[PDB]
């Protein structure tokens, strides 16, 4: 990871419904995507980490 | 702020006449910053014109005026008599002062204040005076206190903004203290160092819508409305 | 409690808190109490947060002093709903202007930097609920305003628009603003109806910190 | 002329704004070469002065 000094929220008109629907998707797709990447990592590693405990004394 | 000269302290004259009074100062001072009064002895003031030239509610037509500059002018068209009174010229200072010129007789030949505890105090002493309001919004404008000495010219003791400007005069500060409440709907006038200049007749009186407020009001710079007044005197 | 209108303005129920000088972020609650005490439009508000995000430098000087900036012009006007303790008053970095007993000149007046960093600047726009108010202080129901820059510029024209009572007002008066750079020049032309700057807030950027609505 | 939301739902608002294509429209109907038109609300506002452009 590299967090960066970071401001993550912003707020609206509702004159500008295309900019809010728009950063709600762009937010939640990112939100969606990490939390998918990072779900499959922990998952997996772990199921490695197993595998890696039996290789060993095997 | 600067002395006026009214222009006659008294005249008599006979019905149907106009009559011109004409009420100057020292310097030129720009003319939407006077207003007219009359005033019935027993009476409290009575408010007539504003600014030189325009005309005030519930009227006839015939008091009108004129003039500019240094030398401002109220002029009449009939003269009757009801009309027999005492006729004043209070200015707006540049300098936030009440100016006052010395009444002027019309002899003529052949929504409310309340003030609170005038009366009698030993001379160099204290006493405080009160005025309460009635069915408007004392929030707004901007407030005087003023005195009569009994058929002589008035004179302004004090007045202030509601963002706390004061004024005074200069012989009068420190003696006199007001102190205002809105959220109460009413006025106060602690004073102390009493002497017989203090001997005269007071009146509380509402007057400049400051900028701003919801309203059928318009303003002037002139006065809105008086009080009854009150006489207060020091003796032994 | 405050807004950020309640804030930047100068509202006497907000701490001015000119020794704030720079800091983390930027804390309110989600519902503040404060907004302006005489209502109006508040536009760019969005874009004004976000470049208040952050701050690398800011304060608060004097463009154009009280004194001596509006000798022909009365100045001294508030109103009473901007109140402090139970006692009219009105935004301290602005000002009204009117006339000098009924006696409206039109004004011409201009700043650029010296200061060589950036600056923010406000202004308003004068909407009465009555025409008697437009008459009688400026005696034109002719409104032109005209705010200019290199980048931004813009003009004003309003009319009279009767609104309902909102915090014992009808009246409105529209906020308007803008960041000005260093080594460019505002000018503001007017026959009235405006809302001046007395104090302007002088900065630099800063970058990343933000705002926080919160109740904890 | 004005309204206020008493239903105290939200409310969505139409109109429109006149561009005649000769004049004789113009003076006839409504006896102005002036428009001047205010939409006028708490945030939104704007107002309307056009002339014919064929
Ligand atoms: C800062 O915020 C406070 C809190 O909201 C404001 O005070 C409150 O203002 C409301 C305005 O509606 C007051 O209610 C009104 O009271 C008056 C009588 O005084 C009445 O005429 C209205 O119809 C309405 O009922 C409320 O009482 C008041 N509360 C307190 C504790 O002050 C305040 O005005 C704001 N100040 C600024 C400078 O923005
Ligand atoms: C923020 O708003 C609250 C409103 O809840 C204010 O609370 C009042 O506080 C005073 C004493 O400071 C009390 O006399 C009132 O009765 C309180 N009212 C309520 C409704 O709680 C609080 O004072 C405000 N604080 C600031 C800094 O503005
Ligand atoms: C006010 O107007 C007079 C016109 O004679 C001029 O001398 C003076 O400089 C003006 N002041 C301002 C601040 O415009
Ligand atoms: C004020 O505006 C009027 C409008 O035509 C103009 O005639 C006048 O010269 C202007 N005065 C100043 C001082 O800008």
């Amino acid at each position: 990871m590299n967090t960066q000094f970071t401001a993550v929220g912003k707020e609206f008109n509702k004159l500008e419904r295309r900019m809010e629907n728009l950063n709600k998707k762009v937010d939640d797709g990112f939100i969606d995507i990490w939390t998918y990447n990072a779900e499959l990592l922990v998952l997996l590693e772990n199921e490695r980490t197993l595998d890696f405990h039996d290789s060993n004394v095997k | 702020e600067i002395v006026l000269t009214q222009s006659p302290g008294t005249l008599s004259l006979s019905p149907g006449e106009r009559a011109t009074l004409s009420c100057r100062a020292s310097q030129s001072i720009s003319g939407y910053y006077l207003t007219w009064y009359q005033q019935k002895p027993g009476q409290a003031p009575r408010l007539l014109i504003y600014g030189a030239s325009s005309r005030a509610t519930g009227i006839p037509d015939r008091f009108s005026g004129s003039g500019s500059g240094t030398d401002f002018t109220l002029t009449i068209s009939r003269l009757e008599p009801e009309d027999f009174a005492v006729y004043y010229c209070q200015q707006y200072g540049i300098s936030p002062v009440i100016t006052f010129g010395g009444g002027t007789n019309v002899e003529i030949k052949g929504v409310q204040l309340v003030e609170s505890g005038g009366g009698l105090v030993q001379p160099g002493g204290s006493l405080r005076l009160s005025c309460a309001a009635s069915g408007f919004t004392f929030n707004i404008y901007d407030m005087h206190w003023v005195r009569q000495a009994p058929g002589k010219g008035l004179e302004w003791v004090s007045g202030l903004t509601t963002g706390g400007d004061t004024s005074y005069s200069g012989s009068v500060r420190g003696r006199f203290s007001i102190s205002r409440e809105n959220a109460k709907n009413s006025l106060y006038l602690q004073m102390n160092n009493l002497r017989a200049g203090d001997t005269a007749a007071y009146f509380c009186v509402r007057g400049v819508r400051e900028v701003g407020a919801t309203g059928g009001d318009p303003f002037y710079y002139a006065m809105a409305v008086w009080g009854q007044g009150t006489t207060v005197t020091v003796s032994s | 409690n405050c807004s950020v209108a309640g804030w930047i303005l100068g509202n006497p129920e907000c701490e001015l808190l000119i020794s704030r000088e720079s800091w983390s972020y930027i804390v309110e609650k989600p519902n503040p109490e404060n907004g302006t005490c005489y209502p109006g439009h508040f536009a760019d508000y969005e874009e004004l947060r976000e470049q208040l995000s952050s701050v690398s430098s800011f304060e608060r000087f004097e463009i154009f002093p009280k004194e001596s900036s509006w000798p022909n012009h009365t100045t001294t006007g508030v109103s009473a709903s901007c109140s402090h303790n139970g006692e009219s008053s009105f935004y301290k970095n602005l000002l009204w202007l009117t006339g000098k007993n009924g006696l409206y000149p039109n004004l011409s007046k201009s700043y650029a930097n010296n200061k060589e960093k950036e600056v923010l600047v406000l202004w308003g726009v004068h909407h009465p609920p009555n025409i008697g108010d437009q008459r009688a202080l400026y005696h034109t129901e002719n409104a032109y305003v005209s705010v200019v820059s290199s980048h931004y510029s813009r003009k004003f024209t309003p009319e009279i628009a009767k609104r309902p009572k909102v915090r014992d007002r009808e009246g409105r008066i529209n906020y308007y603003w803008t960041l000005l750079e260093p080594g460019d020049t505002i000018i503001f032309e007017a026959n009235g109806n405006l809302i001046a700057p007395r104090y302007a807030f002088a900065l630099s950027r800063g970058f990343g910190s933000g705002i926080i609505n919160s109740n904890a």
